[PDB]
């Protein structure tokens, strides 16, 4: 009927997810290069 | 010998479900060397147990052995055999070569025998992924080797009995079941191409008698040609499941199947084209050939990000349908008291951090802080041994009863329903303490707990590790009673055994004709899936296959 | 509703994949960025480099671990590394800090892991084969080698030292 703002908060939190492990990781490499 | 009529007028469904129980018992025997595992990985020697308890094992590494082939390579391969023959046969109504889908199981069958002779005898301890110069019984290299070349009969098959369809149905878009299936089993053929060639042209002369090594880069970088797709081989069974049936286990409609044919195309296109990226760290591969595998990689995770989308989007509207609220009502709206609706979504949320770990691997230099640790194993418990075995163990409650009668009780619906919960929640806890060990440095295929000073810095994921253990025996036990209680009823109704396969609607847009006809030419995206192959293999393969430096292999076990 | 939650969800579906190119084509200029930076020492050399495993013992710079260490650079410093069925060659290795250090490892008989903890050096050791990776300790101490790469039943136990003098 509209928005599909549930779907919308799912795509968020895996984006949210994917971001905290890549950029967590970026930085560890860094720290050991 | 055949009769309740039900098996008469469709007799794949009894090709069906033997697959579809081979493919658990040899999930259960590995999923056994399973918890001993996690002791370990939580510096806890479950060892001197097992061997009592199964005085045939020697080594920590032959049941990794074990686990490693009987649930990566053999739970998985029946499991897609079943689902997807099996599923573009119930929605085109016809059937499949009734004598070909036997040369198939059987053939499987004592090629499964074969291999698992040399490795429950000590002689092929070499884990699953069999790297010369570790060399194994003949039998090995023979057994799954045999084994796998069963799915190239299923490839014709289905192949087969879409270009029968085909001809009796001219003008009309290929069906979306059907149409999944197709790429699936091209890009699987396309694929299987590197561990069939490995097997013929070394392995095998190698293992028999007739040469005396291997060169190690090439059975390497031709094993994971086919290492790769294989995977996303194990999960588009699951993603059909979930696509094309969960919908309505949930109260709703596939709301894009445009979308849901996008996927398939797309894993067609770039599943098979990207196996450097488990070679990031072997020598004498280009860093650019290595590069343009690492953007692939990052490419193939395109139709999985939609994946999610699509079936967001889709158990929304259920759950809205059923009178769910507000941003979240929906998720509480849905059918929370059927295993089969619980189980592929408990999966689908471990797969936010198995996706997310797996676009770090992905990511070329950053496979260096992760690449031979624990995180590996990490990762893909949350992809393999928790989404995809956990749409399976909950495809035993819609998917078993429409092949054998036998119903499902109340009783078995809340063990369908604990078991599901368990082995989800034993799963997680494990990824995170998996995860964080690798990070902290802990190699992964070692028996550290027989080192229990060198990891100190690991003390509280390991902590996790053994909890998981524990859990996941609580599970694997509750799920063995269970799996047996289902199927050793007498029971046989014959009725919901002709219920037809719990398909669903699909809100059909106006967008539908140009998109769909554009991808049901079949014929071309198969000619682009095979000179990718050639574009991203053949520079390396060939400067390769003119710089053989063969050698001895060892037995270290 | 019903159709209109079509009309919906395929626009959506347009906006997210362009959200998602978009980010995984940052991944691509980070991955990019780190392509060149020092860090990026640790790829394994692209070249072939063929050698006879058996042989490599009983002759070549694998052969008496004493001349492991080499300078080959005004600041720079190859360390021939010989990784075998569990343990390393020579151990420890002594390097300085500030110096380039170009690894090149190989082994007699199984492929290895070589992990130094706590730098991203992280590179397989193939029978035949040389890799051959690059990189310079901005600390002095000791640091260990694990083995990540199962080659029978020394495994776990397979571990070395790094010295980097002060
Ligand atoms: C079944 C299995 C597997 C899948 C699927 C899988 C996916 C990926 N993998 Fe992987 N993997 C690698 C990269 C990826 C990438 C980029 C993806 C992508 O395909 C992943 C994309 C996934 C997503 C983008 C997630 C989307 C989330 C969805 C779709 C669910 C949403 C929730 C919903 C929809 C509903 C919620 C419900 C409510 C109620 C709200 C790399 C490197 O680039 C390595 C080598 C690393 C090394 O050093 O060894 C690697 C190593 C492995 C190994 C080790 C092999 C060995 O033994 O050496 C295995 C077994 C494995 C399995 C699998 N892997 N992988
Ligand atoms: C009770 C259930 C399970 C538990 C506790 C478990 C635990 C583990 C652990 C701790 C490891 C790492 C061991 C090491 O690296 O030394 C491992 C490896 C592995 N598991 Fe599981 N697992 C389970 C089920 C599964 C399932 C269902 C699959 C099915 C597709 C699977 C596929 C694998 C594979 C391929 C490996 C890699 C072994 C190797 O590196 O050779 N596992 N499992
Ligand atoms: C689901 C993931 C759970 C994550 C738990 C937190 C772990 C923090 C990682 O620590 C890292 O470990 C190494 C120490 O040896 C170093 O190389 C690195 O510099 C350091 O910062
Ligand atoms: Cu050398 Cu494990
Ligand atoms: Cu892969």
């Amino acid at each position: 009927e509209e928005k599909p703002k549930g779907a919308l908060a799912v795509i968020l939190v895996l984006t949210l997810t994917i971001l905290v492990f890549w950029l967590g990781v970026y930085a560890v490499f860094f720290a050991r290069g | 010998s055949e009769i309740s009529r039900v098996y008469e007028a469709y007799p794949e469904k009894k090709a069906t479900l033997y697959f579809l129980v081979l493919g658990f018992l040899a999930l259960i025997v590995g999923s056994l060397f399973g918890p001993f595992q996690a002791l370990n990985y939580g510096n806890v020697d479950a060892y001197p147990l097992l061997k009592r308890l199964l005085p045939f094992v020697q080594s920590y590494y032959q049941g990794l052995t074990l686990h490693g082939v009987l649930n990566a390579i053999v739970f998985t391969q029946l499991f897609a055999q079943a689902i997807m023959v099996y599923l573009p046969a119930r929605e085109l109504n016809m059937r499949p070569n009734m004598g070909l889908m036997w040369l198939s199981w059987w053939m499987a069958f004592i090629g499964l025998v074969v291999a698992a002779l040399p490795l429950l005898a000590n002689e092929a301890t070499v884990l699953y992924t069999f790297y010369p110069p570790l060399k194994g019984h003949w039998a090995f290299y023979l057994g799954a080797s045999v084994f796998v070349l069963s799915t190239w009969v299923s490839i014709y098959i289905v192949l087969d009995l879409w270009r029968r369809w085909k001809a009796a149905n001219p003008g009309k878009v290929t069906p979306l079941v059907t149409y999944m299936a197709v790429v699936f089993w091209l890009m699987w053929f396309l694929a299987s191409l590197g561990l069939v060639l490995e097997a013929v042209l070394f392995l095998l002369p190698w293992s028999f008698g007739l040469v005396e090594g291997v060169d190690p880069l090439v059975a390497r970088t031709l094993f994971w040609w086919t290492g790769h797709p294989i995977v996303y081989f194990w999960l588009l069974p699951a993603y059909a499941i979930i696509y094309t049936i969960l919908p309505k286990q949930a109260g709703g409609r596939l709301v894009s199947d445009p979308m849901a044919r996008l996927a398939f195309l797309l894993f067609l296109l770039l599943s098979t084209p990207v196996g450097f990226h488990h070679q990031f760290a072997d020598p004498g591969i280009d860093p650019t050939w290595k590069m343009i595998h690492s953007v692939l990689t990052l490419f193939v995770a395109v139709p999985s990000l939609m994946t999610a989308f699509t079936v967001a989007a889709s158990l929304e509207f259920a759950g809205r349908l059923r009178g769910g609220r507000g941003l979240f009502g929906w998720i509480r709206a849905l059918p929370w008291d059927n295993p089969a609706f619980v189980a592929p979504v408990l999966g689908l949320l471990g797969f936010i951090p198995g996706g997310a770990g797996g676009i770090v691997n992905a990511s070329f230099t950053l496979d260096y802080v992760v690449h031979n640790t624990a995180w590996v194993p990490g990762h893909f418990h949350l992809q393999v041994a928790s989404l995809v075995t956990l749409t399976a163990m909950g495809s035993l409650y819609w998917l078993l009863p429409n092949l054998t009668g036998k119903p499902i009780s109340d009783a078995q619906r809340r063990l369908g329903l604990a078991v599901v919960w368990l082995w989800f929640l034993g799963m997680m806890i494990m990824a995170v303490g998996l995860h964080w060990a690798g990070l902290l440095n802990v190699p992964r295929r070692a028996y550290i707990a027989q080192v229990p000073d060198a990891y100190p810095h690991a003390a509280v994921p390991m902590v996790f590790n053994v909890l998981a253990g524990i859990v996941l025996l609580v599970a694997l036990l509750l799920f063995i009673y269970g799996l047996f209680s289902v199927l050793l009823s007498r029971e046989r109704k014959p009725e919901l055994a002709e219920a037809p396969l719990p398909f669903a609607e699909v809100i059909s847009g106006p967008e539908d004709r140009r998109l769909v006809l554009a991808m049901d030419r079949i014929g071309f995206w198969f000619a682009v899936a095979a000179i990718l192959v050639v574009l991203a293999y053949g520079p390396t393969l060939v400067q390769l296959f003119g710089h053989l430096n063969p050698v001895p292999g060892w037995r270290l076990w | 509703d019903q159709h209109k939650a079509h009309k919906a969800i395929l626009a959506y579906e347009k906006g997210w994949l362009a959200f998602s190119l978009a980010m995984l084509f940052v991944f691509i200029a980070l991955i990019a960025y780190t392509l060149a930076t020092h860090t990026a020492g640790v790829i394994p050399a692209g070249k072939l480099e063929r050698v006879d495993p058996t042989t490599v013992r009983q002759e070549g710079p694998w052969a008496d671990p004493a001349q492991a260490v080499v300078q080959t650079g005004p600041n720079q410093y190859t360390v021939y590394v010989l990784a075998f069925a569990f343990g390393y060659q020579p151990n420890p290795i002594e390097v300085p800090q500030g110096a380039e250090i170009v690894f090149k490892i190989t082994s007699p008989d199984v492929i290895h892991g070589f992990h130094v903890e706590g730098t991203n050096i992280n590179v397989e050791v193939l029978p035949g084969e040389v890799s051959t990776v690059r990189y310079t300790f901005k600390r002095p101490g000791e640091y260990r080698i694990i083995c990540n790469q199962y080659c029978g039943l020394g495994h776990q136990n397979m571990f070395g030292t790094i010295v980097v003098k002060e």
